């Protein structure tokens, strides 16, 4: 098992699924076709911002 | 490829293999029908001669 942390902005979330292109999910952390696995996303705004 | 999501493309390419494998599948078994009539007709002309 795996895991992988950042801190990205709350439009960017649907990037991070596989297949999608964009300034993040092409350029910082792209997803392989056959990925198997899952994400999870939540609100950080009390303690990053 | 280029009008669909990568993750689920795949789908849509093998939901169009089958009818191109399902058509050749119903060339050759009429045929199949075909050759055993002349073949038939063959074994009569052997015959007659």
């Amino acid at each position: 098992v795996y895991a992988d942390s950042f801190v990205i902005r709350g439009d960017e979330v649907r990037q991070i699924a596989p297949g999608q292109t964009g300034n993040i999910a092409d350029y910082n952390y792209k997803l392989p076709d056959d990925f198997t696995g899952c994400v999870i996303a939540w609100n950080s705004n009390k303690l990053d911002s | 490829f280029s009008r669909l999501d990568k993750v689920e493309a795949e789908v849509q390419i093998d939901r169009l293999i089958t009818g191109r494998l399902q058509s050749l599948q119903t060339y050759v078994t009429q045929q199949l029908i075909r050759a055993a009539e002349i073949r038939a007709s063959a074994n009569l002309a052997a015959t007659k001669m």
